[PDB]
């Protein structure tokens, strides 16, 4: 037989099989933290394992990705860097993608603390108590996190999972509310502006 | 109100130039033409950068103060005076920009599209096309987008392009004394009608994004002979403007290799699977065609009642800037009683609001009325287009529609510069869209029931019902959605609207003609009108000179006081036709029997009047040869032409006077524009 | 050739009759003209996708039996019995469809173009729009374009449409000898010139999927005053014609609501963001302008000198049969000798050669040169302009650019039913992606420099060079790519094509109208012309009818048989008005001598009218009357004898004016103008 | 006392997610592991058709499937039908994905009596000669199954072994057919080409 057509070199079949290794880990990561979205801070080095992987084969580059109308290694390495992107997981990395950002690590550590005082506090009103406090410095980091990062212009998915987990949990389902009774000054102040054109029209018509 | 006298003289003066001309060799003032069009649509095209680059800053300003201060007071508690904040910031901006319409200038009031449409018929109004006008328009509707009325900025583009096109191809300033010695043979109104023709054009194009659209609103408007070189020109004019808009926005957009923007408005992508229609929803798009021709007339009715009143009663210049400062305030205050009491709360699709106000939402939610205001109205008229279903309340999209209806129709005849034609298409497709609610409803989630195409139905309907326009209006909207099969059922919409509209009332461009009194010929002669004559429609008693006659009573002619006439047939036999103006330069420079086009063209702008020139009594009996200097060649029609005749010779070839002959060529009668357009 | 007379008489019959039916309780004749105007839309677009349906399925069938003894013979031997197979077949095809235009009817021969221009500007072709022209240049076309010729079907839905609007606005069969009294006020040739223009409207929308291409064709030829409501109902008819093709082409092919057949060409569309330009290729797009100046120029001077060798040698119909057949012969063995030299192979992506052939290459692979041709030019065109760079041999295109612009160009003065622009756009498309094959290896694969863009702006610059249209072609460029913003360097690359071609040689359509001495109007006076009068354009001695003179000077005058005018100005010699010969011919065939005469019997033989030699008159019936009265037109146009050549010439032009009677000081006439005179120039 | 979902899941879908978490890790490693020699359609089919009931088992769908804007499981099973369909692996299955089908698993039969009769014969005088019909017969299988499928591209398992091949037997082995038929067609085109100046001349002399 030559070499290519019907089997692989044998140089070319063990790229192949540890490129299956840490797919197979990749794609476990991803749906064991799908729902609790743990996924920016779980898969990290798997995902830098295939990409290092891919990069190793695509420097028998010729005998295993252009050789077909379907490229499986191709397409399955694409799949994982949309999944990479639209996560926005660099934003959880910090400059390398070695180890977590300073900024999520903080957020991360008082998205504890304010879910250990929302069970601590457990009639929501206890609930509402004390721990609005903690609500307020959470949404102004994520905001700030926000803006922080519009600076360079989504955020990562792991933080905006967990945020989505704490506004829904105080703004239904806890019904913390502001009253705010600010309608007596907003109508009387709607009446009075809305008065001024019969009164401008009705004296344009006597004189 | 005076004609234009389009029709040249071609008296001996111009054979004697044309020769002269023609003698030269490489005969220039042909290629002097594209050059001035393509100077026409590039200094267009920089206009309307302009004030879309200056009304997105300044609106971004104020919009990103209103915001800081609704998000201060909300919990805190004060938001009475964050009412009393964007009630102030939309008075002043209008306060500004009604000073400068209603004390300095007055013509630029509103948009300025039927006294371009009056200009391209051939009456002037008086100050249509001096710089002032052009200064105080563009500053004028940037101030009032900025203060918050219901209007658009693309209207007034078509008279901006046409004042521009009247400005640069003269050569001279008129109101700074300048006076370049470059062009010089454009200085009659042949060429002037032309190239404001050619500005209106662009100015259409630059506004939608729309060039053939422009070509045929200049076509339309302007009902002339076909003109091959000159429709040529005004196409050429109109793709320059379209381009040069688009390139200057996409390098302030910061690519400059995405032409993404071609006009003021951009409509977007039409060639979805969503968007799709089948023929057994046409009679659908006739219902809507009702629709939009009904509400329109109800639209035009209640704005003659209104600028009834006005014209009564608001006719001061004080009580005119006081009016719309009045309703800028009430256009904040309504908007903010609809968003401070509403209740549906909505979080981020991606970019679809971009001045995110949380009021009163649950933290990760926004005001979704508050979205329907705090964006353009282009933005608004994209966004009720293309959204997927679902994406809107019909409780508020049908109390933002049924209030925005009278805060449009209520800021029409404001003394401000503002366009109407993007209020329309935000009326039309926000009840078109309803429509498309109900629709998925009825029928469930029915593919051919997408309420986003049915917005475009909407407001091609409503802009047909407000005003008339039908074979120009469909090619702007078939060729700013990019699809060609629209145009069969936008046509249909168009046709149907236009019906239903003109049952009930005439058309907001034409009743604000009809209400300034302006003579204004109609495309044809009316319907039960064939069976008149010239006879009938003719003023009989001529006032004519002859071939040589005496200056004494040529200067009892022009001086009447009460028969102030531009046009004298000289004899009775027919001989030419002499005008006004040419025969005051000839007093001036005492051509007697006791000149070479420059000077018929040197006081060109304001001719002086007959009580400006002393001729002394000796010079009262001499005699002024007018052999060379007048029209030899007039039109004529028998005295048993027909009325339809008479019409179709003096709206195409744009006459001012059509001479009334025997059958011995005697001159009997003397028709204009005042004695054909008052049937 | 005659004149239409478009213009109205408006004599006393007409005011009666105007009148008459004024007075009735509900005026439906505007009415009548949309409805004849949607019908000439409808039956426009179902001519149309006639023609689409009937060339795919019979242009189908012949490379199917093409192939199969191509794939057959390929590997025993005896390749040459399909090459006699594919020029017989072409042959045959050819015979038939060249037989019945060279032997019946020779006026349907080429496009319609240049007929349908004339007939717009005012001159009667003898046989234009008739029933049996028709269904020749259909069924003509048909045979046309499945016998292999280098032509297209596109350019002849022009005068199809030009024709169904003149028949059907009739109620009447002029050749069937039946009529179906509908439409009896519409016999009066200023409506059947106003139907004529909205069916070559819908024929260019129904052609290219444009309809304001289509309106604003037929506004530049029949240059007239601006009338509103007749522009709109052309574009009414011009929608319905692109709408009615869209609707049943989607029915025939499967998924009723996916409308993406507006034309019988589709471009496909422009918004890839690999086909934006910039504007430093602006000065690139001038220069291809030039280039399709220049081989428009050596197109039309080639065709040009073909041509009149075919006029003195080449005139029999035996002869002309017999040079259509060897065109389509020679067509298929050019086509076979490409082929099968060639050494380019490729295997198929999708749909992409439609009938493939794996004729000497390696089981997998396709010829490529097989498929420039045995795939339809519309095709060609399309795969020319959306294909990824990479996707053509150089040598390919080279090879076939160069043998199918001398195919075209010997192929277009044949006696057949055949368009010119689908080869010229794809001639054009075909140096145009070898033009982006070469800037982008210049630059080093550009992204700038995609070669499908500039495909398309050779097309339009081929198509400029060989016909010299603006304004209505632009329009068509932009409707069909569906891009605005295309328009500023397709309007750019036309006033480039159309500039530097006019200094060489005249359009292809002017050529070969000015080469069967058609008096043709252009849009104005020639050079200079204000040194040119009226007194020095008209014929001098003019032969006038008195108001009120006896018949034997009536029957003297039309009777002279020396030279045959048709317009009588009617005086004392002071003017009138004007008389014409069709309308003396009635008022002599009946004994109108001196109320029972209305308008509907001048309508009675309007196309046909009969001559002077049909009408007998006594000796007794000589020596009395005839008031012209109530018959004349009461007050023609008429300019006096100092006034220039433009003022004269653009009256006549805006007017469609026949007849234009030049006057003294006082209102005696003393010239006439009749379209030769303003032609002579 | 945390409600279900907002912070975490309960076990009776966490366990479901696990072993959606088993069965699409499996899938990928065989995907990339039977991906060069195509046998990605007969390999694990039966990987495929488990994922498919374990995405119909959680159908806890709204805990799982539609929670948050980046949804693991939806993407990743619109990737495999992707995949799926992209493969044209029906054409591999009989009727109900079973087994293969008779005529795939013929094709595949002949591949290997064809690749085993090219090892034989192994210069390549041998293999063109004494191993043709093997070819021819291969060959038409596969055209008689293209019709087969443009009547109701092919499997990917089948059109890469026509692919090695085709590829095997074109380059490499430089088979090829002689056809001297040149000359024929050299007379038959300047005899038709040479009709146009004897139309034109004779024509042109007689008149
Ligand atoms: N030379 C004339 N002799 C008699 N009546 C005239 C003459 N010129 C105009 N009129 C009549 O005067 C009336 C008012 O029109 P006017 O005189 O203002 O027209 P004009 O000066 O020719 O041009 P314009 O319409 O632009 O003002 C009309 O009834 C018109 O026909
Ligand atoms: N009544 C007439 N008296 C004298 N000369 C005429 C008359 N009518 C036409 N001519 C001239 O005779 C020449 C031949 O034109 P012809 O007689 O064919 O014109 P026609 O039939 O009136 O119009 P057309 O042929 O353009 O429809 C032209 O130069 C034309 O101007
Ligand atoms: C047959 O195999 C060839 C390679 O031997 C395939 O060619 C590849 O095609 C893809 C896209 O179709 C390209 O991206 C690669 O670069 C090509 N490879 C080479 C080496 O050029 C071909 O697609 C295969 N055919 C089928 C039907 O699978
Ligand atoms: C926050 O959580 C909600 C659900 O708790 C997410 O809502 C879903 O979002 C997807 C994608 O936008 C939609 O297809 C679903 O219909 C939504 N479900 C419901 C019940 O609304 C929401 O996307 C999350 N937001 C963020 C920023 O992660
Ligand atoms: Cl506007
Ligand atoms: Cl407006
Ligand atoms: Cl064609
Ligand atoms: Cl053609």
């Amino acid at each position: 037989l030559p070499p290519d057509l019907p089997d692989l070199d044998p140089e070319c079949r063990e790229l192949l099989l540890d490129f299956a290794n840490s797919s197979a880990e990749l794609t476990g990561c991803l749906v064991r933290s799908a729902r609790p979205v743990r996924l920016c801070q779980t898969c990290y080095p798997l995902f830098q394992q295939v990409v290092s992987k891919m990069d190793n084969i695509s420097r028998c580059a010729r005998s295993l990705l252009m050789a077909d109308r379907m490229q499986i290694v191709v397409i399955l390495s694409e799949f994982f860097n949309t999944t990479w992107q639209e996560a926005n997981c660099a934003n959880c990395l910090t400059n390398n993608s070695e180890e977590l950002s300073n900024s999520t690590v903080y957020f991360l550590n008082l998205f504890n603390h304010t879910l250990t005082c929302f069970e601590h506090n457990l009639n929501y009103s206890e609930v509402c108590k004390n721990c609005r406090e903690a609500y307020k410095t959470l949404s102004s980091l994520y905001s700030e996190m926000q803006k922080m990062n519009e600076l360079e212009n989504h955020l990562c998915i792991d933080v905006e999972d967990a945020m989505n987990i704490t506004r829904k949990l105080w703004s239904r389902t806890f019904n913390c509310s502001v009253p705010c009774s600010d309608t007596v000054p907003v109508i009387a102040v709607s009446v009075f502006i809305l008065f001024l054109p019969v009164v401008f029209y009705l004296s344009s018509f006597l004189h | 109100y005076e004609s234009l006298d389009y029709d040249n003289s071609e008296n001996q003066l111009f054979l004697e130039e044309e020769r002269r001309i023609n003698h030269t060799a490489f005969r220039t003032v042909e290629i002097k033409r594209w050059v001035i069009c393509a100077l026409i649509g590039i200094l267009t095209g920089l206009v309307a950068c302009f004030i879309d680059i200056v009304v997105e800053n300044l609106a971004g300003l104020k919009y990103r103060v209103i915001k800081g201060n609704i998000d201060k007071f909300t919990e805190k508690g004060g938001l009475s005076f964050s009412l009393l904040l964007w009630a102030t910031l939309n008075a002043a901006f209008v306060l500004v920009g009604s000073v400068i319409v209603a004390f300095i200038e007055p013509v630029a009031a509103g948009s300025g599209i039927p006294q371009i449409k009056c200009f391209l018929n051939g009456v002037k109004i008086p100050h249509v096309v001096r710089l002032k006008t052009l200064v105080i328009k563009v500053s004028g509707v940037i101030l009032s987008v900025v203060g918050g009325l219901a209007v658009g900025k693309e209207g007034p583009m078509i008279h901006s392009g046409s004042v521009i096109a009247a400005g640069i191809s003269q050569g001279r300033s008129t109101s700074l004394k300048r006076d370049f010695k470059i062009f010089e043979y454009f200085r009659r109104d042949t060429e002037k009608r032309d190239f404001v023709s050619a500005g209106a054009a662009a100015g259409v194009s630059a506004a939608f994004g729309a060039p053939v659209g422009g070509v045929l609103f200049s076509l339309e408007e302007g009902a002339s002979f076909w003109n091959q070189f000159l429709t040529w020109r005004i196409f050429f004019a109109s793709m320059i403007s379209t381009f040069t808009l688009n390139f200057v926005l996409s390098i302030y957009h910061g690519n400059m290799w995405d032409l993404s923007s071609p006009g003021l408005i951009n409509f977007g992508r039409f060639d979805s699977e969503k968007m799709a229609y089948t023929i057994h929803e046409i009679p659908v798009f006739i219902a809507m065609g009702v629709v939009g021709g009904v509400l329109g007339a109800v639209f035009n009715a209640l704005n003659y009642w209104l600028t009834m009143f006005r014209i009564r009663y608001i006719h001061r210049p004080c009580l005119q800037v006081i009016e719309a400062v009045l309703v800028a305030a009430v256009t904040a205050t309504v908007a903010f009683v609809l968003i401070y009491s509403s209740r549906d709360c909505q979080p981020l699709q991606g970019g679809s609001m971009s001045y995110p106000l949380q009021l009163f939402c649950a933290d990760g939610e926004y005001n979704s009325m508050a979205a329907a205001f705090f964006n353009t109205p282009e933005k608004s008229v994209v966004s009720l287009f293309h959204d997927p279903p679902g994406s809107y309340n019909p409780l508020t999209l049908g109390l933002f529609t049924l209030v925005y209806f009278f805060l449009a129709c209520w800021t029409y005849g404001l003394t401000v510069s503002a366009g109407v034609f993007i209020p329309s298409l935000l009326i039309g497709a926000a009840w078109g869209r309803l429509f498309g609610i109900s629709l998925s409803y009825l029928t469930g989630a029915a593919i051919w029931a997408d309420p986003g195409k049915y917005a475009l139905m909407g407001a091609a309907a409503q802009l047909g019902g407000i005003v008339r326009m039908t074979l120009s209006l469909t090619v702007i909207m078939m060729e700013a959605t990019s699809n060609v099969t629209y145009g069969f059922p936008i046509m249909l919409v168009l046709m149907t609207a236009k019906i239903v509209g003109d049952v009930f009332i005439e058309g907001l461009y034409d009743m604000h003609i009809q209400l300034q009194s302006v003579p204004f010929l109609h495309w044809e002669a009316p319907v039960t009108s064939h069976s008149l004559t010239a006879r009938e429609v003719m003023s009989t008693p001529v006032t004519c000179l002859r071939r040589r006659e005496k200056v004494g009573v040529i200067v009892d002619v022009l001086s009447d006081t009460a028969s102030n006439h531009n046009g004298f047939p000289v004899v009775a036999r027919l001989q030419g036709l002499i005008l006004r103006s040419q025969l005051i330069v000839l007093l001036k420079h005492k051509v007697f029997v006791e000149l070479r086009l420059k000077d018929f063209r040197d006081a060109y702008p304001r001719f002086p009047p007959i009580q400006s020139i002393h001729v002394s009594q000796d010079e009262r009996e001499c005699t002024m040869d007018l052999s060379e200097f007048m029209n030899p060649s007039p039109y004529t029609v028998p005295q048993e032409a027909s009325l339809p005749r008479v019409f179709k010779l003096f709206r195409a070839l744009g006459l001012r006077h059509l001479v009334v002959v025997d059958n011995r060529n005697q001159v009997v009668g003397l028709v204009t524009r005042k004695d054909l357009a008052r049937y």
